[PDB]
């Protein structure tokens, strides 16, 4: 099946001796190389697609003084949360995937696994906090509120607050980052077995915290927004703009949910089969199969978030 | 709190709205309180308010519709203030009132007087909805939102519709800042 190594994981058996370390040789027994001069030149890609738009953002703000209001910051800490994928990610991987094999060490290992992991899981809890965000605001469940910068503060700090919770673990030992994968981009070690790091425990606890109670969340938040507004729209019939925010908002809410379904059921039913299908084994194109879907989230959820985002359009 | 300017006539009825409990009336509703503030709106007593209200919700806009005299006075003040710089975007509560004696004032006095063009024949069910029509004819403004009634004079309980209008105007603004629509 593979190749266990302490700092990795080669998904192709040593019985014949060809398998070398992720670390050391080019890795073109596990795909010819071209597969791996498509892969940094796809990163390239989302390098020249990613900061373009996440940076972008961050300037309009800085240039619009009328977009800073407490409702955007979630969408800017998206903006932030993809730039660590584009850098600590992409850019880092660059310099790997054009050799066939990770260059910077297992150290180096670490420092892509970790900050590219930890802009992902902002992403990832942005939009929720986006949906409860925009739940609590339309919906009006508390109704004794105001929703001032202190709240905005709070959601953007949780954010971080989670991304550590599942970034920060593999760095101490529970869990471990390993090249997964065509073994030249290091993430969380969801795929094999390690009673040193408690892998099983640790995927449990993401499939559970970091994708249960997501999904959950975002349902729920943005199925009351719309009922809401469903129900706004059928009491004043002859109110023009709620007519047309009913359905404006019904296609955005499920673009949203195709969005993060996309970006996260590859990884989570990937993990799952792992987990209750013991008596399996995959390689490298399939466990990229999942990377490829949440990698490129770096693209168009701001996108789907932030250019399609009404008080961003009118700034293009 | 929701501020709600309350525009007109003299002789429209919003003296009796207003009594419902610059001149500012408390009236509350739904864990939702009201500001309704009493102004004038001719032209020579508007410059006296517009420029210290800001951040106001909804324009409450009366008119008599038995009263041919005021009524090019109102369609001109009205389109002043559903055109104004200040109140562009500020959603429209236009109440017709009177309607029962503008029902029984369209027996006995066409509505030509004050509308020659008009080629219909003088029912209550035609005349008012011209009389509708030729407010919101000056609206001017994409998506403004005005939201008429037809009040029955005194004989009516027509606060209800003002607070159904001004959640409908809520809820499209929370959206508008989440940026949804
Ligand atoms: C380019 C790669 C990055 C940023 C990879 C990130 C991967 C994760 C944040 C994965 C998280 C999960 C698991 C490890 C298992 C359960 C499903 C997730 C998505 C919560
Ligand atoms: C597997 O065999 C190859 C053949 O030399 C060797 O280079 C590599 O270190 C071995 N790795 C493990 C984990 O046995």
């Amino acid at each position: 099946c593979g190749t266990e190594g302490p700092n990795f994981y080669v998904p192709f058996s040593n019985k014949t001796g060809v398998v070398r370390s992720p670390f050391e040789a080019p890795q073109y027994y596990l795909a010819e190389p071209w597969q791996f001069s498509m892969l940094a030149a796809y990163m390239f890609l989302l390098i020249m697609l990613g900061f373009p738009i996440n940076f972008l953002t961050l300037y309009v703000t800085v240039q619009h003084k009328k977009l800073r209001t407490p409702l955007n910051y979630i969408l800017l800490n998206l903006a932030v949360a993809d730039l660590f994928m584009v850098f600590g990610g992409f850019t880092t991987t660059l310099y790997t995937s054009l050799h066939g094999y990770f260059v910077f060490g297992p150290t180096g290992c670490n420092l892509e696994g970790f900050f590219a992991t930890l802009g992902g899981e902002i992403a990832l809890w942005s939009l929720v906090v986006l949906a409860i965000e925009r739940y609590v605001v339309v919906c009006k469940p508390m109704s004794n509120f105001r929703f001032g910068e202190n709240h905005a503060i709070m959601g953007v700090a949780f954010t971080w607050v989670m991304a550590l919770a599942c970034a920060a673990p593999p760095l101490v030992g529970w869990s471990r980052y390993i090249p997964e994968g065509m073994q030249c981009s290091c993430g969380i070690d969801y795929y094999t077995p390690h009673e040193e790091t408690n892998n099983e425990s640790f995927v449990i606890y993401m499939f559970v915290v970091h994708f249960i109670i997501p999904l959950i969340v975002i349902f729920f938040c943005y199925g009351q927004l719309v009922f809401t507004v469903k129900e706004a729209a059928a009491q004043q019939q002859e109110s023009a703009t709620t007519q047309k925010a009913e359905k404006e908002v019904t296609r955005m809410v499920i673009i949203y949910v195709i969005a993060f379904l996309i970006c996260w059921l590859p990884y989570a039913g990937v993990a799952f089969y792992i987990f209750t299908h013991q008596g399996s084994c995959f390689g490298p194109i399939f466990m990229t199969i999942p990377a490829f879907f949440a990698k490129t989230s770096a693209v168009y959820n701001p996108v789907i978030y932030i250019m399609m985002n009404k008080q961003f359009r009118n700034c293009m | 709190d929701v501020k709600l300017l309350l525009l007109g006539a003299d002789n429209s009825g919003k003296s009796t709205i207003v009594k419902q409990m610059i001149v500012e009336t408390h009236f509350t509703f739904k864990n939702l309180h009201f500001r309704l503030f009493d102004v004038g709106g001719q032209r020579s007593e508007r410059k006296k308010w517009i420029h210290c209200f800001e951040d106001v919700t909804a324009i409450i806009f009366c008119v008599d519709l038995s009263d041919y005299n005021r009524m090019h006075e109102s369609l001109m003040d009205f389109d002043s203030i559903c055109n104004n710089k200040f109140f562009i975007d500020t959603s429209i509560i236009l109440f017709l009132n009177k309607k029962d004696l503008f029902g029984e004032k369209i027996k006995k006095s066409p509505l030509t007087i004050c509308f020659p063009e008009y080629t219909g024949p003088n029912t209550y069910e035609d005349a008012a909805a011209y009389i509708q029509a030729q407010f919101e004819s000056k609206n001017r403004s994409p998506n403004k939102e005005i939201y008429c009634h037809m009040t029955c004079a005194t004989d009516t309980n027509n606060a209800q519709v003002i607070f159904d209008a001004v959640t409908d105007i809520i809820i499209a603004n929370n959206l508008r800042g989440c940026g949804l629509y």
